[PDB]
């Protein structure tokens, strides 16, 4: 054990002096030094490295390397009995086992072992003697740094210790040290601006190539996926320093770019993505304001995927959308957002109607996505919007038309007709101010949906009327299973009591 | 960010109903816990006179979605817990999504477990910290949505 894990430092220095050859060569075969030197040039020496960010794959990689280390102890106890048999005669268990602490199974190509904690110490102490990250980051080729960003904590460091590696002629690493950037400190001010001034180039510049422009995006685009906020508040403002006031390097630089429709449809898949796990309201709605007035309707697949992955932001995120349409505060940029989600998805009913089979009275079909459907629903919900109120009409008309039944829905797989309106949704609609929105909720209730609506709290004072009356009318029909559902008369007698200064029934339960 | 009213903290100490009227919206919105823990969990004192104020108290309820949520997360059974809690204690003496969006989209007990965790560890943290001062960053406390 001792010479397998002091043999790793000497092979590791090699390496990093000759990395064209034996660095490929351990990079490659050996996992087990693959992965000593992404510790120096992480500077962080943690096992699983800190390069591969997969939970799962960390917990895989430390299983492996239990059951691993599991059998090497019961080969040695095995070994180690066959040899006292031989010499000694002496049973081999794990306390007299003198071999167990002293060899190791000679595997470096196998699966990876775990270094010491002194030779994790030795490492660092040769890492930070001889600069070692700074040895690959003057390695042009192979220079393994753009591979592992094929992370920002790790670069700073590195990048900081290589002052040489400013530039490194790939536009990835250009873009990822301006990233990074984002008398010593006027020198990096003044590399970083003549840095930009060539990104400008290769973006807006004669220069700036499909290729280039391309990469440079989508660098930024997918480190914008990151669920770390840090790393995409720099995509961000690296995205805003080469190109909602703030925002407006999004709404009106970009769409000015000369490939801007080369990159529109990277952009928009970017954007949709990032959607289901951006956290500020305010990007969200740049987001949602680029892909109403950028997104390729031409295509159905992409067209649908906008559609679901707006449901699901509006679904999932329901307190986003809270935020966002605060009822305290409704401002300009919350209308002209609530417009351009409608006006999408009142695109896509168009096309759906020019996942559940979805059939119209009119005699249109299609076949949407229930929460697609729940997505109309809330923003008819919302109300409609101070300054465009057709879209709205027009949806509400679609999916609730006056005096006429609702779409008939049906399961693909199976052809069942399907809730269209889940209970939460009724009681949100129930919530709402829109009197057809609630109506149609109001419209076949159970007796027990009823109660749970009522025991709900910030419903409109006419809404509570309505139910009243709908429970009144519940009581007249069946009193006797809404007595058995009633489980404490005083309490509910009480919230409509309460209700009542916000009848038949309250006697009932006063019965 | 908006601190608790002197008012409202005061009209909380002396119970004062009529006072929780006057108190504004996002005062209330701030104080639902334990408001909504009063008007639902039975009475300790069963005078009419509190009864009454739960009558106010009620009154007062209406105006606030997170009600229902508030319902549901004291839905949740809290023995189990309890004795999850205590084991994982014990152990530490002995998620691809950050935890911001796991506590969005899980359920409540769910984000009961989480939180629960994550103060839990940082008991033990400042218990072991022997008096050094430090800090811990969590995603879900740095959150301001």
């Amino acid at each position: 054990s001792t010479l397998y894990w002091k043999a790793w430092p000497l092979l590791l220095v090699v390496a990093a002096f000759n990395p064209e050859n034996i660095g490929l060569a351990a990079w490659e075969e050996y996992p087990t030094l693959k992965m000593l030197m992404e510790m120096v040039m992480t500077n962080n020496y943690s096992y699983p490295p800190c390069t591969l960010t997969d939970e799962e794959t960390r917990t895989e990689m430390l299983n492996r390397e239990l059951q691993t280390a599991q059998r090497e102890k019961q080969e040695i106890l095995a070994f180690e009995g066959h040899l006292a048999a031989a010499s000694t005669k002496q049973t081999i268990t794990e306390s007299s086992s003198l071999l167990l602490s002293q060899l190791t199974s000679l595997d470096p190509q196998g699966p990876p072992r775990r270094p010491p904690p002194h030779i994790l110490d030795q490492v660092k102490s040769l890492n930070q003697s001889l600069r070692l990250g700074h040895l690959l980051c003057r390695s042009r080729n192979p220079d393994f740094l753009l591979h592992i960003i094929q992370s920002m904590p790790w670069l700073a460091d590195l990048v900081q210790s290589s002052e040489g590696s400013l530039d490194v002629l790939p536009v990835q690493c250009l873009c990822e040290f301006l990233l990074h950037d984002a008398a010593k400190k006027r020198q990096r001010q003044q590399k970083q601006r003549q840095l930009l001034g060539r990104l400008q180039d290769l973006l807006l510049g004669p220069k700036a190539d499909e290729q280039t422009t391309c990469e440079v995006l989508d660098y930024f685009l997918r480190r914008l996926g990151s669920s770390q906020v840090a790393s995409r508040v720099l995509a961000m403002k690296g995205l805003s320093l080469v190109l909602l006031q703030g925002y407006q390097w999004l709404l009106r630089d970009l769409p000015r770019l000369p490939l801007f429709d080369s990159v529109r449809s990277t952009t928009a898949l970017a954007l949709q993505q990032a959607i289901h796990m951006e956290t500020d309201p305010q990007t969200i709605s740049a987001y949602l304001i680029y892909l109403s007035q950028h997104t390729p309707v031409e295509e159905q697949a992409q067209h649908s995927d906008l559609a679901l992955d707006v449901a699901r932001l509006v679904v999932e995120r329901s307190t986003i959308m809270s935020h966002l349409f605060s009822k305290l505060s409704p401002s300009a940029a919350s209308d002209a957002v609530l417009s351009a989600l409608l006006s999408i998805f009142s695109r896509y009913v168009r096309r759906m109607r020019q996942q559940v089979f979805l059939r119209w009275s009119s005699g249109e079909t299609a076949t949407m996505h229930i929460l697609v459907v729940h997505a109309m629903v809330i923003l008819l919900t919302l109300g409609p919007p101070r300054a465009d109120d057709s879209e709205f009409q027009a949806l509400l008309d679609i999916w609730f038309p006056e005096e006429k039944p609702l779409p008939t829905a049906f399961l693909v797989d199976t052809s069942e007709e399907a809730l269209l309106l889940p209970d939460w949704l009724k009681l949100r609609m129930i919530r709402s101010e829109v009197l057809r929105l609630v109506d149609a909720a109001l419209q076949d209730l159970e007796p027990q949906q009823l109660l749970l609506f009522v025991q709900s709290f910030g419903i409109p004072v006419s809404s509570m009327s309505k139910l009243l009356q709908f429970l009144d009318q519940a009581v007249a029909h069946d009193p006797q299973t809404l007595e058995q559902n009633i489980m404490d008369k005083n309490y509910m007698a009480h919230l409509v009591e309460v209700q009542h200064e916000r009848q038949t029934f309250h006697s009932l339960l006063t019965a | 960010l908006q601190f608790v009213s002197p008012f409202a903290f005061e009209a909380m100490q002396k119970v004062d109903v009529v006072c929780l009227a006057s108190l504004s919206d996002p005062e209330l919105r701030l104080l639902l816990p334990c408001l909504v823990r009063m008007a639902l969990c039975a009475p300790a004192d069963q005078s009419q006179s509190w009864a009454q104020d739960k009558k106010l108290i009620l009154r007062l309820l209406s105006g606030v979605e997170a009600v229902n949520s508030i319902v549901a997360l004291l839905s949740v059974d809290f023995h189990a817990l309890e004795q999850d809690a205590s084991k994982e204690q014990q152990l530490r003496h002995k998620l691809q999504h950050g935890l911001t969006l796991e506590f969005e989209h899980s359920d409540s007990p769910r984000r009961l477990r989480l939180v629960l965790s994550e103060l839990l560890a940082i008991m033990n943290k400042v218990s072991e910290s022997n008096g050094e001062f430090f800090f811990k960053s969590s995603e879900l406390f740095e959150s301001p949505v």
